[PDB]
RNA sequence: AACGCGACGAUAACCCGCACGUAGACGUAUAAGAAUAGGCUCCGGCCUCGUAUCCUAGCAGGCGAUUCCUCCGCCGG
RNA sequence: CCCACCCAUACCCCGCCCUCAGGGUAGAAACGAUGCCCUGAGGAGUAGGCGGCCGUGGAGGUCAGUGACGAAGCCUAGGGCGUGAGCCCGGGUCGAACGGCCUCUAGUGCAGAUCUUGGUGGUAGUAGCAAAU
RNA sequence: AAGGGAAGCGCUUGUGACCAGACUUGCGCCCGGCGGAUCAUCCGGUGUUCUCACCGGUGCACUCCGCCGGGCUCAGGCCAG
């Protein structure tokens, strides 16, 4: 956890509704987490307030960041954003995006999802739906997301 | 508009501690109260509450004002200088500093 | 009582300290004008009504004159003035009733959702009021007899340059 | 509690390390302090001028009076020299850092040296002892400040 | 009597150097801001030849090497003489003494910012109240002039001009007193005898 | 009413440690007090303006001795057996879990002490709250 | 005076971002000069005493009148 | 000559520490009679003598002692205990053993010894390019 | 953060920075319901210090405990006047 005050080169968030970028959630558990965050955030962002809230998931490590837009032309010394497997995307040929982090840095990692309001509140035979385990995370190629 | 004063205290100066010639005792301070120059006046001002007010360059309760409290106890010498004891000894650089002597507790 | 002494907690020996009537200073008489020096009414001129126990005093402004309601004051924290306004016409039964200590003495959704909020300033009861009036009608009726006493009680005391309390005669 | 300032983004940053370099630690420290906190092109041209005997590195901490010329006016220091091997290896290391940043995909135009640290190395056991050094330098694209959208009242 | 002021202006005419300087030093340590004018009008007891002899001995006191560092700088200005006295009585090598010295200011003549201000006197240092009538005395300004002070004439003409302006100010003050007293009488002609007797009884 | 017994107020004659002479100037000298043996050492001679020496006069009151500021004496505890030893005397002693105790045994000590009314100085060592 | 001062000439204002708000005020009011074996003055008289003068009332000082042309403050000549 | 005033670890009152001395304490105590309670006195200290207590390596007994869900070690602008040597805990690192008490044992406690070994500084990027390298 | 020809140390505040987090905060009585029990001169079994225990089984007439929902009281840690 890191506050914006400590973050160098930061800024405040504005009252505008920001849009959420939920990246690389593939397993059903990842979709569940992504939809929970989508419910937490508003459906229609105020695109006039150019703010992005991004949760990027890689290797079960959910990364939270908050930035804001500047869509600007590419400077002569800059690059054109190259594509992954299909480099040099077509259509955005001279424009970049400026990002200035205006939100706290935290990393979240899911450990438990329950049916009701906690273990005290989950009562049926399926009281617990998922619990993170070191036996599950033993192999580095096993990602629960 | 009132255009008047709000002062309910008597001015004084923290001057030095109770000291000999080469040995000081910060636990007790010497105060010169304005207008008093005799042991009778010091006796009147005996047993009184005392406040030292200073700035802090940081707000703790929404203000930078900090107050150290104490009491005038018994007179010093014959010139009306009085002796005071505080909860915490006055800093040291307050030698010659403005201090407030309250009018309570009152025997009038 | 219910529980036998659980540990070696020793009872205190008998303490030979009795409580005896407090003797106020001679300057404190019913009707004396007092000078509040501390509290949120510091520097304010009020009128004494009755001497309570353990150094406490009951005073009023009166409210319509300066703005001080029926309140308690510490004798050591208040200064007595030689001027004494006559107290004829004030109800002594009402004085006793307001001098009784209880007068000034006294988990749900609302609590949980008010948690952390600064409490609102509650208004004055009609009983604390209406008793303020039951006393002040007669008290100010007394005030208009004495010349300039109303302005004296209305203004707030302060110290001027050269004013020396050890020589000043209050 | 208190939070220390977080590190700059690794994909906005570039790192370079050179260990066990056979150049005098004092000279490398002086050159690093001279070039610290500057523009990448400015630092490269400065070091090239140092090699070309054109601009002088001022000595502040490890200062031995060798030269008192007019080249020390721009620093306000009366002691300035020309560390050749220092300039050359540091040029190599910032070129390596620039290549690393280009590989990472940073804007070559705005690399600035935030950090350059020179430490001592294990002494070359040959009494005449050599003093090798370690040099680590961290570069970033210039920090970007962007517009606000006007706050909407509601 | 034991009064605290924002700043105290002391007219230096007729004051003994040592006594006035000691009182000023004690006031500075107490924290009272003090400014002294007419340091050229200050007075020193004894005889003028004794004063010249001692200050010439002070001039004789010099360092052996170049008199630029650590050497006694002989300041021939009367204000600096008063400053030397107060500095000798002040713990000048400590922070408290430095604060007292900064609280003290001394001048020659009376610049306008202090000529348009009130000047206090110290009875314990007055030459008239302190020295025996038969005793002799000397002037700091005369000593400074004969030892090397260069601006005795400058302060002379500036002081004379100040005298002329002060005389004009007093004349206008006389006129103000005229009007004030006449207003007193004219208003007292219809001053509500009841309130007038009230003031008489209470003593104002 | 869950606190220590009525006790004489805790008065500490000296709060600052006694420092070894010249330990400030030499790092090889640890700050632990060592009584000097020099025949002319100023600290041993007890001149004014020198480091004081430890003394049974500085020794503290027996009634307030070994007492924590809350008013309990620290009891080093390793298990629920130690907690049950503190059973009868919790108003006199407060549990202090040993550093080498594992997480579950720490939890058991905390739970038993809470059930038993025994204050624990380190109840937040290797544990966290779960809802 | 390289940590004393003055006069003068010529300048550095905008765009974006972000960071914070007393070596001792509380009425911190008061200008003749000059002498002290003299001085002040209104020309009547006055002087041991600044123990004086000025100012000093209103929610940390409101609202409306009553009623006063008295002071205070800001800008222009 | 007279009056008041200022302060030493000096004298007076009180609290606390320890030592000393005196007294009390069993058909047992509301605290290990090597225990508990009460009272009075004293308190510098070289050579020297006596007691107690802290700490280290190992051994017997014991704590159904701690521990890979973390032993020992180390670092730490943290919380305590003891007058003190020292002890306990919190945070980080770390990975395989370790501790409290009763005794037994000794290669058991460092600032000096132009001390030993090893490592590292100022001199200094200086003297000088000299053998070595 | 500090530095006008030494530093370093002692007693005592003050300022700034960082860190910690105070008493561990409850018993008692009175009502209405519910359930368990040295309750029942209840039945049965087991082990025993042979007179004390522990179980299995009925109930709630009395007695005692709790749990629930009410009601009242008291006690508390530190610091000031």
């Amino acid at each position: 956890y890191a506050p914006g005050k400590a973050i160098p080169g930061h800024g405040r968030a504005t009252n505008h509704y920001p849009e959420l970028l939920l990246n690389n959630f593939k397993t059903p558990l990842g979709l569940l987490a992504a939809k929970s965050m989508h419910i937490l955030f508003p459906s229609k962002p105020e695109l006039a307030g150019r703010q992005v809230v991004t949760l990027h998931n890689q290797r079960d490590y959910i990364f939270f960041r908050r930035h804001r837009y500047v869509f600007r032309e590419a400077r002569p010394t800059e690059k054109n954003v190259v594509g992954a497997d299909g480099k040099e995307m077509e259509g955005v040929k001279g424009i970049r995006a400026g990002l200035q982090e205006i939100g706290p840095r935290m990393t979240l990692k899911l450990r438990r999802v329950d049916k009701g309001v906690g273990r005290a509140g989950s009562e049926g035979p399926d009281a617990v739906k998922w619990e993170w385990k070191a036996k599950m995370e033993k192999k580095r190629t096993r990602f629960n997301l | 508009p009132s255009e008047a004063g709000h002062r309910l205290y008597v001015k004084g100066r923290h001057l030095s501690y109770q000291r000999g010639r080469r040995n000081t005792h910060p636990k007790t301070s010497l105060i010169k109260i304005e207008g008093v120059d005799d042991t009778a006046a010091a006796n009147f001002y005996l047993g009184k509450r005392v406040a030292y007010v200073y700035r802090a360059q940081k707000e703790v309760r929404g203000t930078k004002i900090r107050v150290i409290w104490g009491k005038i106890t018994r007179p010093h010498g014959n010139s009306g200088v009085v002796r005071a004891k505080f909860t915490h000894p006055l800093p040291a650089r307050s030698f010659g500093a403005s201090v407030r002597i309250m009018l309570y507790p009152s025997s009038i | 009582q219910k529980w036998y002494p659980a540990e070696d907690e020793a009872q205190p020996k008998k303490v030979r300290k009795a409580v005896r009537p407090w003797t106020p200073r001679k300057s404190l008489q019913p009707g004396t004008v007092l000078i509040l020096l501390a509290g949120r009414f510091r520097g304010k001129r009020v009128v004494l009504l009755k001497c309570l126990d353990q150094g406490v005093l009951l005073v009023t402004g009166p409210f319509k004159i300066n703005g001080v309601p029926l309140r308690r004051v510490n004798a050591r924290y208040v200064i007595a003035t030689s001027v004494k306004v006559d107290l004829t016409g004030v109800d002594q039964a009402k004085i006793d009733e307001v001098a009784q200590p209880k007068y000034f003495t006294a988990a749900s959704e609302e609590a949980f959702f008010k948690q952390g909020e600064k409490p609102q300033k509650k208004p004055v009861s009609s009983t604390r009021a209406a008793d303020q009036k039951a006393i002040d009608k007669a008290l100010i009726a007394n005030i208009k007899k004495v010349d300039m006493l109303a302005s004296y009680l209305a203004s707030s005391f302060s110290l001027r340059k050269g004013d020396k309390p050890h020589l000043m005669k209050f | 509690v208190r939070y220390a300032a977080t590190e700059i983004a690794p994909t906005k940053s570039a790192r370079a390390r050179g260990s066990y370099l056979r150049v005098s630690f004092k000279n490398t420290r002086e050159t690093a302090q001279a070039i610290n906190g500057w523009k990448l092109q400015r630092a490269l041209t400065f070091l090239q001028n140092v090699i070309d005997k054109k601009e002088a590195v001022p000595m502040r901490r490890y200062a031995g009076s060798t030269g008192r010329t007019a080249q020390g006016k721009q620093w306000g220091v009366s002691r300035a020299r020309w560390p050749v091997k220092s300039a050359q290896f540091l040029i190599g290391l910032l070129k390596n850092a620039e290549a690393n940043a280009d590989a990472k995909g940073l804007d070559t135009g705005n690399l600035i040296i935030k950090h350059i640290q020179v430490n001592q190395a294990p002494k070359q056991r040959r009494p005449y002892m050599s003093n090798p050094c370690h040099i680590e330098l961290i570069l970033t694209e210039a920090e970007e400040t962007v517009q606000k959208s006007e706050a909407v009242v509601r | 009597m034991s009064s605290f002021e924002s700043v105290v202006v002391i007219d230096g005419k007729g004051h003994l150097l040592g006594r006035l300087a000691s009182i000023v030093a004690k006031q500075l340590l107490s924290g009272q801001k003090i400014v002294v004018v007419r340091c050229e009008a200050l007075n020193i007891s004894g005889e003028f030849f004794r004063a010249k002899l001692k200050y010439h001995a002070y001039l004789r006191k010099m360092t052996r090497y170049n008199p630029t560092r650590g050497g006694p700088f002989h300041f021939r200005a009367p204000s600096r003489i008063f400053y030397k006295a107060v500095r000798g009585m002040i713990p000048h090598k400590t922070a408290r003494g430095a604060a007292a010295l900064e609280r003290l200011k001394v001048f020659e003549g009376v610049p306008p910012p202090y000529d348009k201000k009130k000047k206090m006197v110290v009875p314990q240092a007055l030459r008239v109240l302190r020295l025996q009538p038969g005793r002799k005395y000397c002037t700091v300004g005369r000593l400074s002039h004969e030892v090397g002070w260069k601006y005795q004439d400058v302060v002379a003409r500036l002081e004379e001009r100040r005298k002329a302006k002060g005389a004009a100010y007093y004349e206008r003050k006389k006129l103000a007193a005229r009007q004030l007293s006449e207003a007193k009488k004219a208003a007292a002609a219809k001053v509500d005898p009841k309130v007038s007797e009230a003031l008489a009884a209470y003593g104002y | 009413m869950v606190a220590a017994k009525k006790h004489v107020p805790i008065v500490k004659k000296r709060t600052k440690r006694f420092m070894r002479h010249q330990s400030d100037r030499f790092k090889c000298l640890d700050s632990a007090w060592r009584k000097p043996k020099g025949i002319d050492n100023r600290v041993r001679r007890r001149f004014k303006g020198n480091l004081a020496m430890p003394s049974i006069g500085y020794g503290s009151n027996k009634k307030t001795k070994h007492m924590m500021p809350s008013g309990h004496k620290a009891f080093l505890v390793h298990n629920v057996k130690d907690v049950e030893l503190l059973l009868m005397h919790n108003r006199t002693y407060a549990a202090e879990i040993a550093h080498n105790v594992s997480s579950r045994k720490r939890i058991d000590i905390i739970t038993r002490a809470k059930q038993l009314g025994v204050k624990v100085t380190n109840a937040k060592a290797k544990v966290t709250t779960e809802v």
